[PDB]
């Protein structure tokens, strides 16, 4: 049976699953579950099901299949040419599944203290709870040393419920008592540039995305209040005033924008929904031209494939190298999630003043 | 066009009638049930809506919302038929809802129980 | 459709039905009345018998 | 000249203006005037005008038609499949003269300008609006046994714009003088099942629809408000902080939940629509069920006398019994105008509290 080359939008739909954590994989061995990672064989774009090897759309969601169809192939598809698309994925569902067990931790150590104190630490405004950093996360790949991103994913269902129930709680929580976690960050586009550093901070260097060649074991890059607790500007109505989240991101429960946080895990910050948004989804704080320069080497190898003809006509005016350019052009906003351009214009206590520290997070009053 | 297939008296096979169709545009919403034969609601005095999970043939969950008023397509007694949906120039809009980002989907049901006693 | 769960508070819409639906259909062998398969057809008795709320919503 | 069959809809069209009390009927002995009793030939229904010796569409109504036009009949359908519609008609006109009769003797009573006496009510309340539930429609079927359903109807001028008039003027100096009348159920539902009766309408029970083999001649039902006058509770303090109709039904200015009636007649409440629905309308309380059940003996018939082809060509997939059970599984919707569902969800003086007896309408403060 012959086959046929897939369309751009396919092409960036499945860019935009990878980096959302969420390309459905099927290997002859393992079938579509990837709890552990094998050769890929098939993957899901546009709703479409291309075999990795010669890039041929076989097969669709609406029927249902159990092997790889039978067909004529090119096999001129390499794995080093999708081998980054996969690190990509894979990393990014091993953070999410980071952040959930650190969010987990948070909200299990601020369900521990009654709400008396609560509203009394409030009237104070200082620390309540603190977490050592050491636990957080001991068995992960930017954590352990020992690990590496071909390990098995932790078996999680509905994670992005839990990701929601206690995402919501922990904000409820900080809304209700002034408070304010150190690890809360106003704009993340200010954290790959323009914070001060601590002295064992300043060795720590962003690499911007999700590169294999890069290093992600690294540790907790917090927001080190101590500089702040440094500044008595702000009196105790005044810390009120300024430290709490709600004077630049506004009342939680009925708010549109976005909130970031620091490069807590893996140098990659995170960065949730509004709640009148309809659900807090995480997403990873990376520019769109750096999610589509991950297939720069896929396009020469399609090229050197395929016939021309086949290329022009399924790809559109220009082939491979026009679209990849044409979408080059379109990266800010086919990449883009709505969630990550939605941020506060005006914050008046700017989170530039201060700088961070590898160390322990905490909650603050 | 033969004069006696068209101006006969007796039963003539679908076959020998057919020919070759034309596509047709509706909206469910606009359509009645009691004219439209081919569709089904829950009744509205429901106001108990309920969240469901399914899954799709490469094995992710989704999840689901049904209430009162929920209208679909009943398959049964239809040929082969081909659906395209198409959400231009529409909102959907709420104060907790924001369109941007969100997925809409076709799902197949397969039940005994009739679909208004759900 | 969603990953996680859609509270029922934050969505009121019964469906998205409300748009534009196209139909075509795949086997030009069958034939339908108001709705329903038939085998075999009586072309006579078909002469007056549909109104235009009949027909519009016609397969 | 050959005919066919009606389509559903214009049969569900025929029930409905049946259960409101407006069915154009042709009588060969009378026109299209319907105020002296006789045979129906035709009836219109849908835009459809059909004759009821062959159930054949016969005409439509743009065009004038005089006589009965000569055509090819069947002559299989006799009159007593028919005969509950035309009751149903007939009794619903009947109904309906006789609440536009008591709504506006009521009014003349309450139309009374005695300023004075009215500014002393206001200080003290009472009871000073009293009318004998004795007077209430004589003439009509409903209160003498001799009076009968074939008997020439009321003739009556513009009821619906009369009725209208009566029933806004009488809300607005109700809701103006804060007066207590005798009329309301918050909840017409509550009235077949669950309210507390008196001595005398113990004995009776409700048929809960209008057809020849129940009984519809009786009494006046009224709420039993003299003891809330004897009851040492009641304020006019009190009486206007739950007892007051706007309490529970809304201001009638900007009211849009539906007004509803005791049992005055026929055993049947009277539902009114809000005034923010555009007019005021007047709807028994039947249940659309109840109102598809006359048409049975009708689809027997029309099974037995027409042929299967035209049948399944003019009624649609399962033929008119596949039909009647298709109109059955959907009644609520079709059969139900949107009035009669636009009660207040909650309320706060009630249904329940007092038992309703055979008395005298009267209006208290």
């Amino acid at each position: 049976m012959e086959v046929c080359l897939p369309n751009g939008h396919q092409v960036v739909d499945l860019i935009n699953n990878a980096f959302e954590g969420r390309v459905s994989i099927y290997s002859a061995q393992e079938g579509w579950d990837k709890t552990i990672s094998a050769q890929p064989d098939m993957m899901v774009c546009g709703g479409a099901v291309v075999c990795m090897h010669c890039l041929g759309v076989v097969g669709s969601l609406q029927r249902k299949l159990k092997h790889l169809p039978h067909h004529r192939c090119n096999q001129q598809i390499r794995h080093q040419d999708y081998v980054d698309v996969q690190f990509a994925d894979r990393v990014t569902a091993h953070w999410k599944r980071g952040m959930l067990s650190f969010v987990a931790q948070m909200h299990e150590m601020m369900n521990d203290v009654s709400p008396d104190d609560l509203d009394r630490v409030r009237t104070e405004g200082g620390s309540l709870v603190e977490l050592n950093w050491l636990q957080v996360d001991p068995n992960s790949m930017f954590r352990s040393i020992h690990s590496s991103w071909t390990d098995p994913l932790q078996v999680v269902d509905d994670l992005d419920t839990k990701l929601d129930q206690y995402w919501t709680a922990l904000n409820l929580m900080i809304d209700s008592s002034d408070l304010i976690p150190n690890f809360m960050m106003r704009d993340p586009s200010h954290a790959f540039n323009g914070v001060k550093l601590g002295g064992d901070a300043r060795q720590t260097q962003f690499s911007r995305t999700f590169d294999s060649r890069s290093s992600l074991e690294w540790g907790v890059m917090v927001y080190d209040y101590s500089e702040l607790e440094h500044d008595p500007s702000k009196g105790r109505a005044y810390r009120k005033e300024l430290v709490t989240p709600a004077r630049d991101f506004g009342h939680f429960g009925l708010s549109h924008y976005s909130r970031a946080t620091t490069p807590i895990l893996g140098k990659m910050p995170a960065v949730f929904s509004g709640m009148l948004t309809g659900n807090c989804k995480m997403y990873p704080f990376i520019k769109g031209t750096a999610k589509l320069k991950t297939v720069r080497k896929l396009v020469e190898a399609v090229n050197h494939a395929w016939g021309v003809e086949k290329i022009r006509y399924a790809l559109g005016p220009g082939g491979m190298t026009g679209w990849y350019n044409r979408t080059m052009q379109q990266a800010p906003i086919v990449l883009t999630p709505a969630a990550l351009t939605m941020f506060p214009d005006t914050i008046k206590f700017g989170d530039l003043n201060y700088p961070v520290m590898i160390g322990d997070p905490m909650i603050l009053g | 066009a033969e004069p006696e297939i068209i101006a006969s008296l007796a039963p003539v096979p679908a076959p020998v009638f057919a020919i070759p169709p034309k596509p047709a545009d509706y909206n469910v919403r606009t359509l009645r049930i009691d004219e439209a034969t081919w569709l089904r609601m829950i009744p509205k005095s429901m106001n108990t809506p309920f969240q469901i999970q399914v899954t799709d043939n490469t094995g992710t969950n989704w999840h689901l919302n049904l209430r009162g008023g929920t209208r679909v397509v009943n398959l049964d007694q239809i040929a082969p038929m081909r659906f395209v949906l198409d959400l231009g120039g529409k909102s959907y809009k709420e104060t907790s809802w924001d369109p941007n980002g969100k997925k809409v989907g076709f799902i197949v049901f397969q039940s005994k129980i009739p679909f208004e006693l759900w | 459709i969603d990953s996680a769960a859609i509270t029922p508070t934050n969505m009121t819409q019964p469906d998205v039905w409300d748009a534009l639906l196209t139909m075509s259909p795949l086997s030009a062998g069958e034939v339908t009345v108001k709705g329903a398969v038939v085998s075999e057809v009586v072309p006579a008795d078909l002469i007056g018998s549909y109104t235009p709320e009949s027909l519009n919503a016609s397969l």
